RNA sequence: CAGAUCUUGGUGGAAGUAGCAAAUAUUCAAAUGAGAACUUUGAAGACUGAAGUGGGGAAAGGUUCCAUGUGAACAGCAGUUGGACAUGGGUUAGUCGAUCCUAAGAGAUAGGGAAGCUCCGUAUGAAAGUUGCACGAUUUUUCGUGCCUCCUAUCGAAAGGGAAUCCGGUUAAUAUUCCGGAACCAGAAGGUGGAAUCAACACGGCAACGUAAAUGAAGUUGGAGACGUCGGCGGGAGCCCUGGGAAGAGUUCUCUUUUCUUUUUAACAAACCAUUGAACUACCCUGAAAUCGGUUUAUCCGGAGCUAGGGUAUGGUGUUUGGAAGAGUUCAGCGCCUCAUGCUGAAUCCGGUGCGCUCUCGACGGCCCUUGAAAAUCCAACGGAAGAAUGGCCUUGUUUUCACAUCUGGUCGUACUCAUAACCGCAGCAGGUCUCCAAGGUGAACAGCCUCUAGUUGAUAGAACAAUGUAGAUAAGGGAAGUCGGCAAAAUGGAUCCGUAACUUCGGGAUAAGGAUUGGCUCUAAGGGUUGGACAACCAACUUAGAACUGGUACGGACAAGGGGAAUCUGACUGUCUAAUUAAAACAUAGCAUUGCGAUGGCCAGAAAGUGGUGUUGACGCAAUGUGAUU
């Protein structure tokens, strides 16, 4: 709400870190199956829960 | 007309968030926000306010001189002339009194 | 069942509401100037206690071992003034306001705020309009009878301190509430005890009175004083009911 | 910002350690105001006829350091 | 005008609280509202507060007097002076 | 309109929808008289047309609703003053 | 395995079916694009109509904010577009908040219970020390004793208290934070200047009291912080309204010396301040008042000293200035790739008004069986601890509560939405969610209606009006004959002038019931302000009442906006409840009555407790009940 704790504001930027796209050719190595995953997060479909 | 709004996050009608509003150089009408009005210090023994000190806020009165703050008299800044007139002629006959049933006891 | 009204008034929202109430009626330290003899107090203010039917009165005392002003909050007696000097100690003088020993004071003589016990800063007459009358006293084994408020006649011993005169603040209760907003507004600086509900109003879940087609209790009103709680509601020992047609 | 009445106050404030600079100002009336930034205060002293401000133009310490606006 | 024939001061309370009742607060009202002596000064200035105190107006005797709920002076504490005195003159001797 | 209504149309019974308390509140017209009223007897005063001993009696009249306006005020110290000169003269003949 | 309204998964008929219909509404042209009803631009028509579909915040969300690209999934139609997708960028504080203080409360420690998890307990049955004082100390000073006095853990408010910042400009996105200018506060040393003291701590005024300073230790006392609600009155600021001048723009068959926009001045600093507007508001001096006087809209004051005269203080959102025209705004030109988007001309002026709106201030009044926080912090007083400059002149300390000057002010938050799409409700859901500002006209009005600033034109679209629907209207004659029942609808409705019954607790009923008028235009009369020589030419004003004339015999012309009466049962009344089928005669209420209890106590609580509530209490009190105004 603007008035953020120093603790949040750092939840909030570990969150839209993890919220990126995978590199492709992370998804290139042989024998791994890292191509897709559902544990991206948007703002409106999934809530952080603080 | 020209509509305001609070230029802090405080947005509540609080004897904190006093608010005057202001006309700028630039033709802009806008809130100012202010503290609130002082208090003139009060009789010790009668509660009156005190004649000659200006009303402050309580740490306002630390940038005035000392002569700003105080009475040239004693008890000055804490009673009134009257009060202090008072106490004067009460200590001066209960005194003498005092004195008289002395000698008389005898 | 469920737990009853009364047995959930032990505390939580049922404590006094104490936020504007200026402090303890307690007389005084009973010290050695009260002891032998008297000490001089001037009455600075005479407020109001919310709460209280009764004004009470901030007097300012001198420290007899410190050089400091110890301020006391008497209960206010009809006729004091501010700026009046009151005196309290055995050889204080038989005056409206003063505090003496009921031992150093006369037969019928009128007092207020009177201890039960030499030093509990004072128990008996302390509401509005009430007093306690001196009816006797027994040299022997030095002990003061007096008569209560309330008809009692209470031996003390004879070094219990009380105010002379009537504790201030009148006839408080000739005047109706006259709507359930005075009522609302008295209890409000009180505690949470109003409004009241009806336990024939109530189920029998709730109250021992409650249930039934019609609104009954069903079983005599009073109970015995040996009553466990939860079932001790209503007339608790009545000696005697209905009309007091007569009575002393 | 404060303002000196008198001229003398003027040069002697000019006279001083925290007289960085002064400022001309001419107005649409003819007046000129003479302007010294000190290091709280800016004084402006207020001169009505053209002969009094050239003098005291004239009168001003020459190691401060005047400026036309 | 009289403006009013019975209720008075009770007026402001309509037709309910029924009429005895509004006849018992317009007494005490009336009391609680009335003037009085200041006993050391004299003026007519003596007013009401919280139900007991009663504060005298005017540059002299700032006083607060401790009274009854709705009049300066009861019955009662005027009879325990009368006889708290009679019994100290009665004792001093 | 507002010209119009200056000049006094687009005032009759058809045009108000509030009481004539709510147009124009009769304490305020009472306020308006009444410092008129008590301006002019203070003018009156100090210029020594009237004394004191009359002053005081017309602040009460006025006070008490005896002077509509300025004109009626007038007119009856005009008829005070008139009768105090005549008995005047007759007690100086 | 054929079943178990079996389990998991997948997939059918219904079926291209129900449906995608609340919130007035869109149209033309151009651009882009393969593709345009949804993108952008221009034009037109409309809506929200300031209690907004406007501009901000609190909680909540967390990058949704901005720029550039994409149109696979979502945006229940589409998509060139998006709060979607991808890549980057963006939040700058001594002055705004947190941080500091305390409230309701939470909670260690001492101590006591409990098998124990843990419970009670917050100066409590504690050897609970931080502070006051020169004794050593060269010689001009915080370092080891001694004697000491009711101190004390902390957490707890982004709406309580509180040290201090304003203007203009700047970005794609931040600003009271950045830039330019101009200030303020706190802390630290003492860098200067000033002041008093020749032999220690100033003067003036009768006084209220005033000053550029005007030495003050412990201890104590006082004040500020610091406070309810309602009503009227007076003032100020901003807004609104109105008369001229200037600049630009709109209309111009005709008329309109016309209509519209701008005409601005912050924090801070100085001097006055009842003058210009608002207190003889409080206090002081002279003086002594009845033929009592003064005085508010509101009836308060005065030998406890009125009126009157003269002073002292309170002082800004008041006046004159500085800031500050150098800013901002409007208009008119030059270069003409123009580069720093520069340079050059003018104006930004004079007046007025108020039962007007919002905020605020001042003096008051009414109400309480309701009297309407605490603390941090700051200031003042009583008091007298301590001082040493010497040779009437070349020589010190104090003040740093006097003026100028120096240094420092750390950490965290700062984007954006705040909602008919950024929160919750499974969602881009007609629901719910605290608060700030609030133009003109009509009108009593923050009512309804239209409009200005601002915002939006977003709710899948096209064609046609079948039955039956949903919502809105009308209807000859009768007028409740319908129906359990006047359900629904209709009728009444504003304002002014007449008139108003039974009954009653005398307060009401009551707007009882029942009648008349209402437009426009032209006048008449009365009711108030300053001001030139009985008066007076203006300027600046709003009401009321009446008359004539006139037209649709019409006029609160839309909107807005009581149907009324006669009885019975019941509850006295105001109020409260079954969130999501029952709002009532149910509950509560004031009133009435009864019961227990004088503290070694009544009632309640706890496993126990050196335990808690009523109780900061004491019979006019607390606790437990029944009945439910008055008579
Ligand atoms: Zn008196």
């Amino acid at each position: 709400p603007s008035h953020k704790s120093f603790r949040t504001k750092q939840k909030l930027a570990k969150a839209a870190r993890q919220n990126r796209p995978i590199p492709q050719w992370i998804r290139l190595r042989t024998g791994n199956t890292v191509h897709y995953n559902m544990k991206r997060r948007h703002w409106r479909r999934t809530k952080l829960n603080i | 007309a020209q509509r305001v709004t609070y230029r802090r996050r405080l947005a509540y009608n609080t004897r904190s968030n006093k608010t005057r509003i202001i006309k700028t150089p630039g033709n802009n009408i806008r809130y100012l926000h202010i503290k609130k009005l002082g208090t003139i210090p009060r009789c010790g023994d009668t509660g009156v306010p005190l004649q000659g000190i200006p009303a402050l806020r309580p740490r306002e009165f630390a940038r005035l001189s000392h002569n700003q703050k105080k009475v040239q008299r004693a008890y000055g800044g804490c009673l009134s002339a009257n009060a202090v007139k008072d106490r004067i002629v009460r200590a001066f006959l209960i005194e003498e009194q005092k004195i008289v049933k002395q000698k008389l006891k005898q | 069942g469920r737990v009853i009204r009364a047995q959930r008034k032990s505390g939580g929202i049922f404590q006094a509401h104490t936020r504007l109430r200026k402090g303890a009626a307690q007389l005084r330290t009973l010290d050695f100037a009260e002891r032998h003899g008297y000490i001089r107090g001037v009455v600075q203010k005479i407020i109001h206690d919310p709460g209280r039917g009764a004004p009470l009165a901030k007097v300012a005392f001198r420290n007899p071992y410190h050089y400091r002003t110890d301020v006391e909050t008497f209960v206010a007696t009809e006729g004091m003034y501010t700026g009046q000097f009151v005196y309290c100690g055995k050889n204080a003088a038989l005056t409206v306001g003063n505090v003496l020993p009921v031992g150093e004071m006369p037969e019928g003589t009128i007092i207020s705020n009177v201890e039960e016990k030499a030093g509990d800063r004072g128990a008996l007459g302390r509401s509005s309009g009430n007093y306690v009358i001196i009816v006797g006293h027994d040299v022997d084994t030095g002990k003061t009878r007096v008569k209560l408020p309330s008809g009692a006649k209470k031996v003390v011993p004879s070094s219990a301190r009380g105010v002379v005169g009537i504790v201030a603040g009148g006839g408080r209760i000739d005047k109706p509430l006259l709507k359930a907003g005075r009522a609302f507004h008295k209890y409000r600086v009180k505690r949470n005890c109003w409004p009241r509900t009806r336990g024939v109003a109530m189920n029998p879940v709730d109250h021992p009175h409650g249930g039934g087609n019609h609104q009954h209790v069903g079983h005599s009103t009073t109970v015995p004083r040996q009553s466990a709680p939860g079932q001790k509601v209503g007339l608790i020992a009545a000696r005697r009911t209905g009309l007091l047609r007569g009575a002393a | 910002p404060r303002q000196i009445s008198d001229i003398k106050q003027f040069l002697e404030i000019a006279r001083r350690k925290d007289a960085t600079s002064a400022r001309i100002k001419k107005n649409t009336n003819k007046d000129v105001k003479f302007k010294l930034r000190c290091s709280k205060y800016l004084y402006t002293l207020v001169v009505a006829d053209a002969k009094k401000a050239e003098k005291l133009r004239q009168s001003l310490p020459p190691d401060l350091t005047v400026t036309e606006v | 005008t009289k403006r009013t024939k019975k209720v008075g001061v009770t007026g402001k309370y309509g037709v309910r609280y029924g009429a005895s009742l509004r006849r018992d607060v317009r007494k005490i009202e009336v009391q609680q509202h009335s003037r009085y002596q200041c006993p050391f000064c004299g003026r007519n200035t003596v007013k009401r507060t919280a139900a007991g105190i009663w504060c005298c107006n005017g540059k002299g005797c700032k006083k607060v007097l401790a009274g009854g709920a709705w009049t300066v002076t009861t019955a009662a504490a005027t009879s325990a002076r009368s006889t708290i005195r009679r019994l100290r003159e009665m004792v001093e001797v | 309109t507002h010209a119009a209504k200056r000049l006094g149309r687009h005032t009759g019974y058809g045009k108000r929808k509030g009481t004539a308390e709510a147009r124009m509140p009769s304490t305020v017209v009472w306020m308006r008289r009444q410092r008129v009223l008590r301006r002019l007897l203070r003018k009156y005063r100090e210029s020594g047309k009237i004394d004191k001993h009359l002053y005081h009696t017309l602040y009460l009249e006025a006070k008490g609703n005896t002077f509509k306006h300025k004109r009626a005020l007038i007119e009856h110290i005009q008829r005070a003053k008139a009768e105090a000169n005549r008995t005047k003269l007759i007690q100086e003949q």
